[PDB]
């Protein structure tokens, strides 16, 4: 390199010109972005208490719905197990006749 | 905190009534109740409405999410009170939902109608968007409700609705029903409701239906016949329709597996790209026959417009809390298409986030669940409209206690 | 003989290494947080029938000031604002917990001319500051930090410009982003290095 | 395509906060604590394995771990660990 | 099914009994690990960690710091009679040995008035 470097350098000047053009377009860095916000919060806010209790109860309701569906699945699987175990208990009564012969 | 109450979610399609604190409403019936002018008799039970008799012209007590027939409204309220509720209204406070665009005249007339006729102990009229935000775990956010009549994006900030940001589009369940009607008519499919069918025999795919018409037919109106046809069409929608993942491409639409569906009369056929071209109108109404007009805003367009009309300081929060609800939202792949379009439109800085509630109970009953958890809070006890408040301040009290 | 009698694992570890009468009832109750005396009901225990409602403590209303007609006519007079135009603002503030993002929407644009959020907030804070300045003994935070509405306006405008950026201000803006670093490095590494190298050649 | 590696930082920070609510711990101190945990784990496991092997036993039981704790921990430190383990086993078999 | 309860909660331990038993069963330390071995191991680990953390927090409060660092761990391990016996072979990164006090320099020799 170090020869005919104009082809590479003039590109940077063109980029500077396009940077100025874009700053004119919408702006490069927004002037004085969020310098001051002095609004003092309320002591607590009735609506903030309502939102806190709302979160508390909504999380609870969602968890409760999920747990209720889980418990329903549990009881259904449990009744299926009860029936299957009744039939397995008939089979095991046959096996118990065999085990009594064995004893 | 939890007191015996009755949360009423009077939707344009179905009305959900139940006790505050429950995970699901006690009763859910279609809102297009059949009516016969005998006073007029109304039927507020699925087993008492979809029946082959009793002309029962569908009056649709409400329209556009607002009350339009106060007599039919009183009738449906009475029936809901003593058919499934079965309790005196004077013993249970009432928290009822309302459309955000509901006028003050309605609000006040409804308020006074529940104190001089039912004599309820307390009252409250909350907006559907507020209840939806309340249920999904957000006090600030955008509520996208794609109901039967209209699809609306309602921005909620700090538990209050921003009216200026409300955007509505008629592309709703009615549009889907119309498109299904057009599709059936184009494919030479006779839409025969169940009440007209005496018996049917299995036929090959695509062959004419072999069904027998009942001799002793009911004396139905055009309205009730159209209602039965619309019920069949909604069943077809729930069974077949699917939203396209990306923008509708006919070439890609012809590469998707078909869906089989049998009409009540026995006619059955597989649907290819026609079931994915109808739901495209919701997102892109440009490619819709008979809908020649670009003013109609799609779901993503409605969302972006609703968020654009709000202050920029809250738009980040709105995009960070975009709650999707409604029956139409249950269509397959609707959520994916909506999220993709919003991510493509939503600016990078704005963190787009879609709440992950998509269950039928969670979606269609979001508005009711919101009021159910709102009336079960001890903090909400101080916001009720008491009978004394109405008697002293009058019907206009609805505007101060529940703006 | 081995005493045992307990669980195998615990036993080995230990030795081998030697009427209700509280009826719930449906009770009515009055909420102290209400002034109308509305009587509600609750599922309470029998041991506390008559106790005050506990959630009443969550009723801290916002501190919106109230002033007399004379005070208004004297100090809060404004050519661009009338009493009918000002009282509504404080009413909305008292009704919606003094949040201006919701008060603006609630503004009755039919009887009142259109107002932005920033000017409404400015009018409110100016009324508050005047009420404080005309008060000495109550200590109403005399030195209120009233925000600059003009700075707030230009901030709302510049960020709104930064909002809509779809065509090229969000995608092609990556070019200007890279330029933010190029100009902070190339400009220096060229001109300051030219100065340094000229000084070096002078010393050389 | 994630290559997740595990650690005890979750049970150690919890223990720290339950014993020292106001005092925290740095990341490197957490790594040192995890290394100590793993080292004591290895020591106790190897001791119990060897003890079981001496008695021609193919299973490491709570008794083997108890004697390994008696052996490893010195003086007035073993006793406490043995007592804690016994009280945890008794409270574990009691179905609480 | 019934709400699944972890083994750390049953016994009342913070450290993972599950992960302990996991490392043990596929760690080749034995052929069939007992059900109580991992519980006891996790309990002993938890007790030792609690003790060393107590000592480290005490050292930190004595040094007027909030975040525990290798300095505090080293000090705690080398101060306790039994932990040092247990961790005599161990070395800690960024640690240090117990220091000596420099106050002894003052009442023996200091800079004189010469060209002070
Ligand atoms: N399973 C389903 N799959 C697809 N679409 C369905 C399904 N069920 C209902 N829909 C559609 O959803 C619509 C009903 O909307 P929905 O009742 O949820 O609105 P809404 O909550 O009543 O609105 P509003 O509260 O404003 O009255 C129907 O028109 C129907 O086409």
């Amino acid at each position: 390199k170090s020869h005919a470097e104009i082809a590479e350098q003039a590109k940077h000047e063109a980029e500077i010109e396009t940077r100025i053009a874009e700053l004119r377009k919408e702006g490069f860095w927004s002037l004085k972005r969020l310098p001051k916000v002095p609004e003092p919060p309320r002591p607590k806010g009735h609506w903030d208490y309502l939102c806190e209790e709302m979160q508390w109860l909504s999380a609870d309701f969602a968890q409760e719905r999920r747990w209720k569906r889980g418990v329903a699945r549990k009881v259904v699987r449990m009744v299926i197990r009860h029936h299957e175990e009744q039939r397995q208990k008939e089979e095991r009564a046959r096996r118990e006749e065999q085990a009594k012969l064995r004893r | 905190d939890e007191v015996g109450a009755l949360v009423f979610d009077i939707g344009s399609y179905t009305v959900r009534a139940g006790y505050a604190g429950e995970d699901c409403p006690k009763v859910d019936f279609p809102t297009a109740i059949g009516m016969v002018v005998e006073g007029p008799t109304y039927y507020i039970d699925t087993n008492a409405l979809r029946v082959p008799r009793e002309n029962m012209e569908a009056i649709s007590p409400l329209k556009n999410g607002m009350v339009e027939d106060w007599d039919s409204f009183q009738a449906i309220l009475d029936h809901t009170y003593k058919m499934h509720v079965k309790s005196e209204a004077s013993l249970h406070p009432v928290l009822m939902s309302e459309a955000p665009w509901n006028t003050r005249a309605k609000r006040e007339k409804l308020t006074e109608l529940m104190f001089e006729h039912y004599n309820i102990p307390a009252f409250f009229l909350c907006k559907t968007a507020v209840l939806t935000a309340f249920a999904n775990g957000r006090s600030t956010g955008l509520i996208l409700d794609s109901g039967a009549t209209h699809t609306t994006a309602i921005p909620v900030h700090d538990g209050y609705v921003l009216q200026q940001g409300i955007v509505k589009s008629p592309l709703a369940g009615d549009f889907i029903t119309m498109q299904c009607r057009e599709l059936f008519q184009e494919m030479n499919i006779e839409l025969v409701p169940p009440y007209m069918i005496a018996s049917k025999e299995a036929v090959r795919e695509g062959s004419p239906a072999n069904w027998k018409r009942k001799e002793k037919l009911p004396q139905v109106t055009r309205s009730w016949h159209n209602y039965m046809c619309n019920c069949v069409i909604q069943d077809f929608q729930a069974s077949v329709l699917q939203v396209s993942d990306s923008t509708y491409d006919e070439q890609v639409a012809a590469q998707m597996p078909t869906v089989h569906y049998e009409f009540p009369n026995g006619y059955n056929c597989d649907f290819g790209a026609e079931r994915l071209k109808i739901p495209e109108g919701l997102f892109d109404p440009s490619n819709v026959k008979g809908l020649s007009g670009n003013t109609m805003l799609g779901v993503s367009h409605v969302v972006t417009t609703s968020v654009g009309m709000c202050d920029i300081d809250i738009r980040p929060g709105l995009y960070g809390s975009v709650i999707v609800a409604g029956g139409n939202t249950l269509i397959q792949s609707f959520t994916d298409r909506l999220n993709r379009e919003l991510s493509q439109k939503t600016p990078p800085s704005m963190r787009l986030k879609l709440i992950a509630n998509n269950t039928t109970v969670e979606r269609r009953f979001s508005s009711w669940i919101g009021g159910s958890i709102l009336a079960s809070l001890g903090t909400f006890q101080q916001m009720w409209i008491s009978k004394q408040e109405y008697e002293e301040g009058g019907k206009q009290c609805v505007e101060r206690k529940c703006p | 003989k081995r005493p045992e009698g307990m669980h195998r694992e615990v036993y080995a570890l230990l030795y081998s290494d030697k009427k209700k009468v509280r009826p719930w009832k449906w009770m009515p109750f009055t909420n102290p947080a209400r002034k109308d005396g509305a009587m509600f009901f609750h599922w309470r225990r029998a041991a506390e029938e008559g106790k005050d409602y506990p959630f009443a403590r969550f009723n801290k209303t916002v501190q919106v000031p109230v002033y007399s007609e004379q005070e208004y006519q004297l100090y809060l007079h404004d050519d661009a604002w009338t009493k009918a135009e000002t009282d509504h603002l404080f009413d909305l503030s008292r009704r919606f917990d003094l949040r201006f993002v919701v008060i603006h929407d609630r503004y009755d644009h039919q009887q009142f001319k259109k107002r932005s959020v920033e000017d409404l907030k400015e009018r409110y804070y100016h009324i508050c500051a005047k009420l404080a300045n005309v008060r000495a003994v109550p200590g109403t935070d005399l030195k209120i930090p009233v925000f600059d509405a003009g700075h707030e306006r230009r901030r709302k405008e510049q960020l709104e410009r930064l909002y809509n950026r779809t065509p090229e201000q969000v995608a092609e803006e990556e070019y200007l982003l890279q330029e933010l670093r190029k100009i902070e490095a190339r400009k220096k590494e060229r001109e300051k290095r030219s100065q340094d190298l000229q000084k070096l050649i002078t010393a050389a | 395509k994630r290559s997740r590696k595990e650690s005890y930082s979750v049970y150690v920070y919890k223990v720290l906060k339950q014993v020292h609510p106001d005092t925290g711990i740095s990341s490197k101190a957490m790594g040192i604590m995890n290394s100590f945990v793993n080292d004591i784990f290895e020591r106790i496991a190897g001791e119990a394995s060897r003890l079981a092997h001496y008695n021609k036993r193919s299973t490491i039981t709570s008794r083997e771990i108890q004697t390994a704790v008696r052996l490893l921990l010195p003086g007035e430190l073993a006793k406490h660990a043995v007592s804690e383990g016994t009280k945890a086993v008794t409270k574990y078999t009691s179905s609480k | 099914r019934a709400k699944a309860k972890s083994r750390s909660s049953r016994a009342g331990l913070q450290f993972p009994v599950g992960r302990v038993h996991r490392l043990l069963r596929k760690g080749n330390y034995a052929e069939r690990v007992g059900a109580g071995a991992p519980v006891y191991l996790a309990a002993v680990l938890e007790y030792l960690t609690a003790e060393i953390l107590e000592l480290a927090g005490n050292a930190a409060r004595d040094n007027k710091k909030t975040r525990i660092i290798p300095r505090h761990l080293q000090l705690a391990i080398r101060n306790d009679e039994e932990l040092n016996k247990l961790l005599g072979r161990v070395t800690i990164a960024q640690g240090g040995v117990l220091p000596n006090i420099q106050a002894v320099l003052l009442p023996k020799k200091t800079e004189s008035h010469h060209k002070a």
